[PDB]
């Protein structure tokens, strides 16, 4: 499993704005988007098998091809 | 680029559809 | 699991229990005769139109070969 | 007055005859353009994975 680290060396990722909408276009209405996130509260801060299992079902083959080449680059970068 | 595009390139009356969904859209924030 | 999924449809049939007195031979060729109907190459080409037949070779073929049945990954990036 | 009527009723029944036969023609030809169409995207979609692979 992957655990985040005790001090921070890196807070630049300056990610975009969460984008605010109504009940229905998320889960459904308050009390089941409420019991979705509390769901889904508990990978916030670990990833593992079902993370990399979910990735690979959403990537393909592409995405990891891809994903896999900029890696390669990154390491030789490095 | 893909980014600065979306953010940069963002969206831009007399329809009846259009002022009921603006006045539910702020009735939420 | 993708492959355990498509067994039935590609004539991929597992180990039968075996007793005395009968062969696992003819016993598995049962099993296949009882199956034949669930096979679908062969039965898109006795009913099939020649593109339908086409596509469904070439499905077929795309859902066989697999990473998983003996190509190893980790080896180039080393 | 009796033959006016009987010359009204037999070209309404022609006319609807062929209404619904034309109907029945567009709806058959569609749903054969749909099956070729439905044939086109299992080879797009079949080329691509082998893109993919």
């Amino acid at each position: 499993r992957f655990v985040r680290t005790v001090l921070p060396f890196s807070q630049e990722f300056q990610r975009d704005k969460q984008p605010n909408a109504q009940p229905q276009y998320l889960h459904g209405s308050k009390a089941l988007n409420l019991a979705y996130s509390s769901i889904y509260g508990s990978y916030r801060n670990f990833v593992g098998p079902p993370h990399f299992q979910v990735i690979c079902r959403l990537l393909g083959y592409q995405g990891i091809a891809v994903v896999m080449e900029e890696l390669l680059k990154v390491v030789k970068s490095l | 680029k893909g980014i600065q595009l979306r953010k940069v390139e963002e969206q831009r009356e007399n329809d009846v559809a259009t002022i009921l969904s603006r006045r539910i859209a702020v009735e939420y924030s | 699991c993708d492959l355990l999924h498509a067994a039935p449809f590609q004539n991929i049939l597992p180990r039968v229990h075996v007793k005395e007195g009968e062969r696992l031979d003819a016993k598995m060729k049962r099993l296949e005769s009882k199956y034949a109907p669930l096979h679908l190459v062969p039965l898109i080409e006795r009913l099939g139109t020649p593109q339908q037949i086409a596509i469904a070779r070439e499905g077929d073929l795309l859902t066989k070969e697999r990473l998983c049945c003996g190509l190893s990954m980790f080896e180039v990036i080393l | 007055t009796t033959q006016s009527l009987a010359s009204v009723a037999y070209l309404i029944n022609t006319l609807a005859n062929n209404v619904l036969q034309m109907l029945d023609i567009q709806a058959s030809q569609l749903r054969r353009m749909e099956s070729s169409i439905n044939h086109i995207s299992q080879t797009v979609d079949i080329h691509k994975e082998k893109v993919a692979r």
